């Protein structure tokens, strides 16, 4: 079996594969996640379109487990990889502790076998980010973010993929108690973060939900189209 | 031993994997391979390249692979690479098959091949897998199937799409004729014949040059077929009757 | 560069690597073995480097087993371990087949060990050359010598380190065949101060061993007293 | 390109010496041991309003009489951590004791050097760890504070800082400290010191502080206790 | 230079430049010198401290009760060895309820780091080694090397300015045989000295001691410890 | 006995251009009958079929292990098993477990796929093979089939009268077990088509 | 311990150079020609058979699989051994389980996949040598090629090594589908006098044959019978 | 093409852009570093093989300098490269013909010995970590049907049997001697074995030699056990060679 070391430091304390990697989670489509009060969100692009496309086979956010979700930017077979990985994990720790996960919990377990992989013999990086979101039994409301170096924080709202620098400025003037006063609000100021990195507005972009208790409903093309008129003729004003 | 390891399974400084780029050139110049969708069934058709006249013509099809019960697959690519995954497939559905005691869902044989593709991406310093392959299918969950993966271990459903030679082209003639909802398994094997007409531009279109297979139900069985020479040569004639019609 | 690896030849169908292993035991002070009617005697230029060493530190002559010798030149850590595969050698030989292993084939053995450490780049060769001697009423006296390459030839007489062709070229003028190892001892005291050179490295201590039909087939060091007769003979030959 | 476990020249391990530069790159952490206690200090170094403060931990504890600060490349730290709880645990386990801070210190200290591309399992350690680690607390001794670097090498420090500012921190510990000064005289010493040399205006939000003394467990400060200190700095 | 960076790789002079590279870890060490009587084994060492608020790293360690070592080169390979000898001394008295001859435990040092040293992808031990001990054949000082090899001594002296040390040893070596105790440590303490820069001097933070022989387990002295032994250099 | 635990009976037998093969139907647990409609006939072709008496769950595990592997066989060969072949296949699965083997010894019978001549065969537990021109029965009552089969079957009999031949044969034979019967299901193999029926039949 | 990675892999523009050099190796063999009649197959080859001191009969280039199947090749003759040995291996083992002979078609299968192993695998570079392979089953004669990637060809007839380009044209200028064996072995014959050089005797070259009786070397008395005609 | 070359097609083997294998051309040119050169001739009764034995050094037991190995009783031969390598092809030769013998209960013929040594040699032009030996087998045995045999084979897997054949520094001028000689010998084979053999190593280095500077080791059909000539047994071969 193959023992090369792959992930090794270069002068000046560089990992040049999870740098890399890096590089290739900004080469992703962009993806955004906004916690609420009693809601939280998550907002995808694109990625290309393509009207021959069996829209299902490629959506960028996926179950972990009911009460748990997330999405990716970057290597889209890395993440199918990291994904499976975690649902294996979900099932296991409900097996030996009878409690869903935390949203904490499997974030630690994916952020660890994301540094993992800087750290093992004839492995690289894997070349994805990812956004976890869910509640935790006491029905608090959480957002996680997670990137090829395996470390992994917290947050009220954040981007990830292209454009995400821009996406987060947005969403630093934009996240206030009043942004998130409602269900409606909270997806449209997510919304309102992609629409502006999103290139032919959207038309793309990928959405979902997540409710205290009521596991995860994706957004149809009808049901986003409504928000989007609905934010659009508010910006006239 | 470090000095002739060509690392195969690492990153480059943008972020990517020059190995599967470059077997993604060897799929580019490869036979060219289309995947059609259609209401009453799926097909596939492929670009012969064993047509020297010598050969023998002892199996049944070129590029054509029977996965299991109600599933095929062509591929474009490096043959033999090609062979040692085919084989893996027709494993994993059997695999399946004694676990479960129905027939695999087609997106789970696709992903299960794909996991395969993925870790030789990402360990074990190997060379990648130079192959892609459209598969077609029947389930009980979605009913007729198109799907495509490649090198990268990345994979998709498709209406209809292309691989291989001039693949952008053939694409682009399907993005306009593909009806969404509205076709049939003779429009489409009407479209499939146009598109290899037109992008087999090295030179002109005959049955001994082509397969063609079709997916269907029938009395609710899968039936899978290889089209005999006679219904292609057929086939042929009424496209370039059709352009006989084109102007008046 | 063609240099880098035993697993590569050179294009005129060398391999360097060994070559160079075949250096550092050319770098190394002068061992010496000489075979003789009743058995085999080595000796040692042991070159002191410091003041602060013991007598008797970094030995250049070791016991492989009961009936046989070793004398060593090259890289010391390299020779050890080698000594230790001869014994594990001898010993293993006893256990499986009931007799003291006979001088030839333990030469054989160890001299395929040390060339398996020539084909790969997996691992380096040795750097090291070395004597093996044995007396027995019924084979007689044996002197073989193996080199990096794994190469093992039987003896009258051999050298090994940087004065090599000096040595033996004085034990060329040695009838050999017709002496004692009493005799011979006073003898490898001489040539061993013979192609020492007193300029270019100033402090050695004289090592000695011995086995034979006087010590009855077991390898031994030679006593301090006949050792320091030996000494006295050597310098006053000098001369 | 050479193999990880090359020697340069100068008779040091290249992919040591590159990790102990990535420890440089971390965020400034400072010990200090008194006779009343220890404390560790850390600089949050927060890059958003939108991150949550209390999810960055480079204070952790060990054992109820242990803590830990990390400075360097955080996501590595998490096997180190894990195997001194492991290793705590384990002890109380077979020997009915409390581990000595010198003790745990080594024992995660012997994982420094083991990695390697052809002596170890299918896929063991490639490189080494980018961090460094100060384990602070109290046991029969009295109270403690060890420093942990990429080479493996851990020692005793009256006081000590780590990560990018260190030297300047370090300066200004050497000016600062004496022996029978009280832990509430560190706590204050160390927060000035973090004022000074952090980028970031000090506040109650991006800094960490824990204390562990003879009485009174591994101690994490409350936002409210850290306000508290914060008013005379 | 294509020669330098495997411990596999000959160079054409018959050297292997990563085993010398290695030897530089235990020049740049802090200098320790070890030396013996008829009766008793002695080790002193400088011990370096990272700044004027750290302690000083160990540089003396227990092996068994009749063997302690003083170390010069990586701390880490300087414990892995450690407990490689430790392990040795403990099978030796659970197998022949019998110390282990300190030449046979130097002996299996050489064995096992000499391994490394030939084979793709490892390196050699980083480290130097004085080696204390006293069994039937009285007391021992051993020296081992990063190159495998090692060298009983009447005396010795690695790391930092060594040579100095060594130069004053050499000088006093002939009185070494006959000295009561104290006039050994006395003796190992003043040429520990001589590596110092002319400003500085042995104090109770920067010297420890190492002491074995006939009627005295290995035992270890630091801080105030030390004191006795340096009051009466005079 | 494990072989009884289940209890039960399968036969095939031979006629001109044509094959037939027989089963109980009863899934007991030793006295217990549990199911009457327990399978124990297997499709592994068009004209070629496996029958399998012993412990229940072996019974089902062979016929999954067993058509695995011919599925695997026909996808990667170019065609249709033979019935010799398969009759190898099972004899080599049973085999690998020469130690600690599968509690079944089926029995055989097709047509030819190409020339649709008949083919019958019976395996041991551990996969010795036993080709032959009339009959050949496995299960609990072996002794009552014998019986039946020596004394009515006859060479070159038509579907109808090999139909009533093997029925006959399994009906007697089965009243004369208490742990075989609960019903009999009968599949005739011919060139054009299988025939399959359930006989009326004692449910004691 | 062995290397794991790879040898042959991808060039930038889809090339897996390793395999192209290994068709180097193969065309610049001794030639060999492979015929299917109607009624049987026959493969010939030349021996690069230079003195008179060679024992011709020591080491044979067209060898015997199983009963019903032989090979030829062009390209490393040592390479050769390997997969002659590996084919009669896996041939074998066929045999254990379904107590038939292997099929032509399935042989050649599975030592095509022996043969792309060798372009993945671990430390090893590719067979250099293209393989033609003969056999008789389901009533019908067989010839395939096996070429270093492991793909594989069924063939109504052509050539492989020195000179191959011009030798499949000379047989797609001469072979007709109802051909006879013993005018195939004719027609192959002179296939590669197209190429010789030398003056052929029933010594420096090696034919076999496949039909129903099975697959056999032509003895040298029978070469030199065909021969007189050439 | 034409002595081109990418990548590490010099340094491990791999194939060059011509489909050659430089590694193992490289382990042909180290059999000459020895310097010398070995004979072997069958006839229908006996068969020979013949080597220099090159004593410089006089403090040698040349007694232990010998490159004729006995295999098995009936098995003969002669190496011809880097010693080391031959000795531990030798070793191998003995080890397979030894399995084989218990395995199936009768002698591993000259052929099949020569072919597992050649196979096995095989493996190291294929895989990358290990060189090929540096040495060439010449192996004589009497087969019970097909009479006295030599067998060589070499550094790339290749082997054959022979009438004559030689290797080492003067190969292709032996084999250009023993080519002449055969043609003009009726049913193309040598009779007069153990002359052909001297006299063909003798002319291709022009030596005239003295007994002790040849080895010769023979099998018979009378007498199929491999024997080493004693010098007396060379000497009255030399002798009778030298008067006509
Ligand atoms: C071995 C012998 C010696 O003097 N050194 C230098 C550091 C060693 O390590
Ligand atoms: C005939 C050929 C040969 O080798 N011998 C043995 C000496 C003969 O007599
Ligand atoms: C052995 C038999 C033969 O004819 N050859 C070709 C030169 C051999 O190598
Ligand atoms: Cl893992
Ligand atoms: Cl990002
Ligand atoms: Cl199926
Ligand atoms: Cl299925
Ligand atoms: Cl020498
Ligand atoms: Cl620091
Ligand atoms: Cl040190
Ligand atoms: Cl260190
Ligand atoms: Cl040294
Ligand atoms: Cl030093
Ligand atoms: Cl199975
Ligand atoms: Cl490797
Ligand atoms: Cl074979
Ligand atoms: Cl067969
Ligand atoms: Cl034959
Ligand atoms: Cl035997
Ligand atoms: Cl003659
Ligand atoms: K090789
Ligand atoms: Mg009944
Ligand atoms: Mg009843």
């Amino acid at each position: 079996s193959y023992d090369r070391a792959i992930t090794v430091f270069s002068p000046d304390g560089h990992l040049f594969q999870v740098e890399y990697a890096q590089e290739a989670v900004k080469k992703g489509s962009t993806a955004v996640g906004v916690r609420g009060r009693d809601i939280v969100v998550l907002g995808v692009e694109k990625k290309s379109v393509a009207k021959l496309q069996d829209e299902r086979t490629v959506r960028k956010i996926c179950a972990l487990d009911d009460n748990v979700c997330m999405a990716f930017a970057g290597l889209t077979a890395d993440a199918r990889i990291v994904i499976n990985r975690a649902r294996v994990e979900c099932q296991s720790h409900r097996l030996t502790v009878e409690d869903p996960v935390t949203v904490e919990y499997i974030t630690r377990y994916i952020a660890s076998l994301k540094q993992r992989y800087t750290q093992s013999n004839g492995r690289r990086p894997f070349g994805i980010s990812a956004l976890i979101v869910g509640f935790d039994f006491d029905g608090t409301p959480r957002l996680y973010q997670t990137d090829p170096s395996g470390t992994y924080h917290a947050w009220k709202a954040n981007a990830i993929g292209r454009g995400a620098k821009s996406v987060r400025e947005f969403l630093e003037k934009n996240y206030t108690d009043e942004a998130i006063e409602t269900d409606d609000l909270t997806i449209k100021l997510v919304i309102k973060a992609l629409l502006e990195v999103v290139q032919s507005g959207g038309k793309n972009i990928e959405l979902a939900v997540m409710r205290r208790d009521q596991s995860l409903k994706i957004l149809n093309p009808e049901e986003i189209e409504k928000y989007v008129a609905e934010i659009e003729k508010e910006k006239e004003e | 031993s470090r000095r002739y390891d060509s690392r195969t399974t690492i990153f480059s400084p943008e972020g990517r994997l020059y190995q599967v780029e470059y077997a993604m050139e060897a799929i580019g110049h490869a036979g060219t391979c289309l995947g059609i969708l259609a209401n009453d069934g799926v097909l596939l058709a492929a670009e012969r390249r064993n047509i020297h006249k010598l050969l023998d013509e002892v199996f049944f099809s070129e590029k054509i692979y029977k996965l299991n019960e109600d599933m095929a697959c062509s591929v474009a690519g490096i043959t033999s690479d090609a062979n040692v995954l085919t084989n893996e497939l027709r494993l994993i559905a059997q695999r399946y098959l004694l676990q479960y005691q129905e027939p695999i869902p087609c997106e789970q044989l696709v992903t299960a091949l794909c996991d395969i593709k993925q870790a030789y991406t990402q360990f074990g310093g190997k060379r990648p897998f130079g192959v892609s392959l459209l598969y077609i299918g029947w389930d009980k969950h979605y009913g007729f199937q198109l799907y495509q993966s490649d090198p990268s271990g990345n994979y998709g459903g498709w209406k209809a799409t292309c691989i291989g030679n001039n693949s952008a082209a053939a694409v682009s003639m399907l993005k306009q004729d593909y009806k969404e909802g509205e076709m049939t398994l003779k429009s489409a094997l009407a479209l499939a014949i146009k598109v290899l007409n037109k992008t087999m531009d090295v030179s002109k279109l005959s049955a001994e040059k082509v397969e063609i297979a079709t997916l269907t139900r029938e009395n609710g069985k899968t039936v899978i077929r290889v089209l005999k020479q006679k219904e292609v040569e057929q086939l042929i004639k009424k496209h370039e009757e059709e352009e006989a019609k084109a102007e008046r | 560069g063609y240099d880098l690896s035993a697993s590569t030849f050179s294009p005129d169908g060398r391999v360097f690597q060994v070559e160079y292993a075949m250096k550092a035991v050319e770098n190394s002070s002068t061992a010496i073995g000489i075979r003789c009617k009743d058995g085999v005697v080595f000796g040692v230029e042991k070159l002191v480097l410091s003041k602060l060493y013991e007598e008797g530190s970094n030995k250049r002559l070791f016991n492989v087993d009961r009936h046989v010798g070793m004398a060593v030149a090259g890289l010391l850590a390299d020779a050890r371990s080698l000594a230790d595969i001869a014994r594990e050698e001898a010993s293993n030989f006893r256990s499986n087949f009931g007799y003291n292993i006979p001088l030839k084939h333990l030469a054989d053995r160890v001299a395929m060990y040390v060339h398996a450490y020539t084909l790969y780049s997996a691992v380096r060769p040795f750097g090291c050359s070395f004597m093996l001697g044995s007396y027995s009423v019924n084979d007689g006296a044996q002197l073989y010598m193996i080199d990096p390459s794994g190469v093992s030839y039987g003896y009258w007489g051999c050298a090994i380190g940087k004065a090599r062709q000096a040595a033996k070229t004085e034990i060329e003028k040695l009838q050999m065949k017709e002496m004692t190892c009493r005799d011979i001892v006073k003898e490898v005291a001489k040539i061993i101060y013979i192609v020492h050179d007193e300029v270019k490295d100033k402090a050695f201590e004289l090592e000695l061993s011995w086995v034979g039909e006087l010590t009855n087939g077991r390898h031994e060091i030679v006593p301090k007293d006949i050792r320091e007769e030996a000494e006295k003979y050597a310098k006053e030959s000098l001369k | 390109d050479r193999g990880v476990n090359t020697f340069s020249p100068e008779g040091r391990l290249f992919q040591v010496e590159y990790a102990i530069e990535a420890i440089k790159l971390g965020s400034t952490a400072i010990g200090i041991q008194t006779s009343e206690g220890v404390c560790l200090a850390v600089e949050k170094r927060i890059t958003s309003p939108l991150m949550e403060p209390s999810s960055i931990e480079k204070i952790v504890e060990i054992d109820a009489h242990i803590g830990c600060a990390m400075s360097g490349l955080i996501a590595d730290a998490k096997t180190l951590i894990d195997k001194a709880r492991v290793e705590t645990q384990n002890h109380w386990f077979t020997y009915n004791e409390t581990m000595t801070v010198e003790s745990v210190t080594q024992a995660v200290s012997n994982l420094a050097l083991q990695f390697g591309e052809e002596d170890a399992d299918p896929g063991a350690m490639s490189r080494p760890f980018g961090v460094a680690l100060l384990f602070g607390g109290v046991d029969e001794k009295g109270p403690q504070l060890f420093h942990m670097d990429p080479s493996g090498t851990f020692v005793q420090c009256d006081a000590r800082a780590i990560g990018s500012a260190s030297e300047g921190a370090q300066s200004s510990l050497q000016e600062v400290y004496h022996k029978s000064m009280t832990l509430k005289e560190a706590i204050k010493s160390s927060l000035i010191i973090l004022k000074q040399v952090m980028e970031e205006k000090l506040n109650a939000t991006n800094i960490e502080l824990a204390t562990v003394q003879p009485g009174q467990n591994f101690h994490m400060f409350t936002k409210e206790e850290l306000e508290e200190v914060i008013k005379d700095i | 230079n294509q020669y330098d960076n495997d411990v596999t790789v000959w160079s054409p002079q018959g050297r292997i430049h990563q085993i010398e590279y290695a030897m530089e870890a235990v020049k740049q060490g802090s200098a320790t010198v070890g030396l013996k009587s008829k009766t008793h084994a002695v080790l002193v060492a400088l011990k370096r401290a990272q700044s004027e608020l750290a302690a000083h790293q160990k540089k003396i360690l227990h092996v068994d009760n009749h063997i302690g070592i003083s170390i010069a080169g990586l701390t880490a390979d300087a414990r892995l060895l450690c407990n490689f000898m430790r392990q040795e001394c403990l099978d030796s008295r659970f197998v022949f309820d019998r110390p282990l001859p300190v030449s046979r435990l130097v002996s299996l040092i050489g064995s096992k780091t000499q391994i490394p040293t030939q084979r793709y992808g490892r390196r050699p031990y980083g480290v130097g080694l004085l080696i204390a001990g006293y069994d039937d054949m009285g007391p021992h000082i051993f020296q081992t090397c990063p190159s495998a090899n090692y060298f009983d001594c009447r005396a010795m002296s690695i790391g930092a300015r060594s040579q100095s040390a060594r130069t004053y040893l050499e000088r006093h070596m002939s009185e070494f045989m006959e000295c009561n105790l104290n006039e050994l440590v006395k003796h190992g303490l003043r040429a520990l000295r001589e590596t110092l820069p002319a400003e500085q001097d042995l104090t109770t933070k920067n010297v420890s001691i190492g002491i074995v022989g006939k009627d005295l387990e290995f035992t270890i002295y630091d801080d105030d410890d030390v004191s006795p032994f340096l009051e009466g250099l005079e | 006995s494990i072989m009884s635990y289940n209890g039960g009976a399968v036969m095939a037998m031979k006629g001109k251009n044509c094959v037939a093969i027989a089963a109980d139907r009863r899934f007991g647990i030793q006295a217990q009958m549990v199911t009457t409609d327990f399978q124990k006939i297997f499709p592994m072709g068009d004209r070629l079929y496996i029958g399998l008496a012993g412990l229940a769950t072996d019974v089902q595990t062979v016929a999954q292990r067993l058509k695995f592997r011919l599925n695997l066989y026909e996808l990667k060969e170019g065609r249709q098993i033979k019935p010799y072949t398969l009759m190898s296949m099972v004899a080599n699965l049973l085999y690998e477990k020469r130690f600690g083997p599968y509690y079944t010894e089926p029995v055989i019978a097709g047509l030819d796929p190409k020339t649709f001549k008949p083919f019958i065969c019976s395996l041991d537990l551990i996969g010795c093979p036993m080709v032959t021109d009339d009959f050949v029965v496995s299960g609990t009552c072996a002794e009552q089939m014998y019986g039946m089969c020596e004394s009515l079957w006859e060479p070159n009999m038509d579907p109808d009268h090999l139909f009533e031949t093997i029925s006959q044969a399994m009906l007697n034979a089965v009243d004369r077990d208490a742990v075989s019967g609960m019903g009999v299901i009968v599949h005739i193999i011919e060139k054009d088509k299988i025939t399959t029926r359930t006989l009326k039949a004692r449910m004691d | 311990r062995g290397y794991s990675f790879s040898l042959t892999t991808f060039s930038p523009s889809g090339k897996l150079v390793q395999i192209e050099y290994a068709l180097a190796a193969v065309a610049g063999g001794a030639p060999s020609v492979g015929i299917k009649a109607a009624n049987g197959v026959v493969l010939a080859t030349e021996k690069k058979q230079k003195s008179i001191l060679y024992d011709e009969r020591s080491v044979h280039k067209v060898e015997p699989i199983t009963k019903h199947i032989g090979l030829v090749y062009s390209g490393m003759g040592p390479d050769y051994r390997v997969l002659v040995h590996r084919a009669r291996k896996l041939a074998q083992q066929y045999y254990l389980v379904y107590q038939e002979p292997i099929p032509t078609a399935q042989l050649v299968q599975r030592v095509a996949s022996v043969m792309q192993e060798y372009t993945q695998s671990g430390g090893v570079r590719p067979f250099g040598v293209s393989l033609l392979i003969c056999g008789w089953n389901e009533g019908r004669p067989y010839l395939f090629q096996s070429d270093p990637s492991g793909a594989y060809f069924a063939w109504k007839a052509t050539a492989m090594g020195k000179n191959y380009v011009n030798g499949k044209t000379f047989l797609e200028k001469r072979y007709n589908e109802d051909l006879e064996l013993e005018d195939a072995i004719h027609t192959a014959i002179l296939t590669l006098k197209e190429s010789f050089e030398g003056q052929m005797t029933e010594d420096n070259i090696e034919v076999g044959i496949c039909n129903e009786a099975g697959f056999r070397r032509l003895t040298p008395t029978e070469v030199k019978d065909y021969l007189a005609a050439i | 093409s034409r002595g081109s070359s990418a990548g590490f097609d010099r340094h491990i083997t791999i194939f060059s852009p011509e489909g050659r294998l430089y590694q193992v051309e490289y382990a042909f040119k180290a059999i000459n570093q020895g310097g010398l050169t070995s004979v072997a001739v069958r006839g229908k009764d006996c068969a020979v093989i013949v080597t220099q034995k090159k004593v410089p050094d006089k403090l040698l037991d040349s007694s232990t300098v010998t490159h004729l190995f006995k295999i098995t009783e009936n098995i003969g031969c002669v190496m011809t490269g880097m010693t080391a390598d031959s000795r531990s092809q030798v070793q191998r030769a003995r080890y397979e013909a030894a399995n084989w013998k218990y395995k199936y209960g009768y002698e591993i013929p000259v052929d099949m010995l020569c072919k597992r040594i050649a196979d096995i040699s095989q493996v190291y032009t294929q895989n990358a970590e290990m060189r090929p030996l540096g040495c060439c087998m010449i192996l004589i045995g009497i087969d019970e049907e097909q009479g006295p045999q030599v067998y060589k084979c070499d550094p790339a897997g290749y082997y054959c049997g022979f009438k004559a054949t030689a290797a080492g520094v003067k190969q292709t001028e032996s084999t250009s001697f023993l080519e002449k000689k055969v043609k003009k010998k009726f049913d193309w084979t040598f009779e007069q074995t153990v002359e052909t053999a001297i006299t063909c190593l003798s002319t291709v280095l022009s030596i005239d030699f003295k007994p002790s500077e040849i080895e010769v080791g023979v099998v018979t059909v009378e007498n199929p056990k491999f024997r080493i000539l004693t010098e007396a047994e060379i000497d009255a071969h030399l002798v009778a060679l030298a008067e006509r």
